[PDB]
């Protein structure tokens, strides 16, 4: 047996975009949980689809400008 | 959080 991650446990495949819960501690591949890679930088707070329903949900923190 | 970006 080797290292596996995420809900479909699989070997760590370095095409593929992964993403730890701050929960749990353990990966999930962005597209396994509905996560896009281009989002991660916004995301303060990443609790996978289980942690969600003990820990809250995930939190996002970003900037924005508004006149312009 | 930490992430592992995908490679080529
Ligand atoms: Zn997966
Ligand atoms: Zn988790």
């Amino acid at each position: 047996t080797v290292p596996v991650y995420c809900v479909c446990r699989l070997p760590y495949d370095v095409t593929r975009f992964m993403i730890e819960c701050d929960a749990c501690k353990d990966w999930f591949h962005g597209s396994c949980v509905g996560v896009e890679e281009e989002e991660a930088p916004d995301i303060d707070i990443y609790h996978c689809p289980n942690c969600e329903k003990t820990h809250g949900k995930s939190t996002l923190k970003k900037k924005r400008t508004w006149h312009k | 959080p930490r992430v592992k970006a995908a490679q080529a």
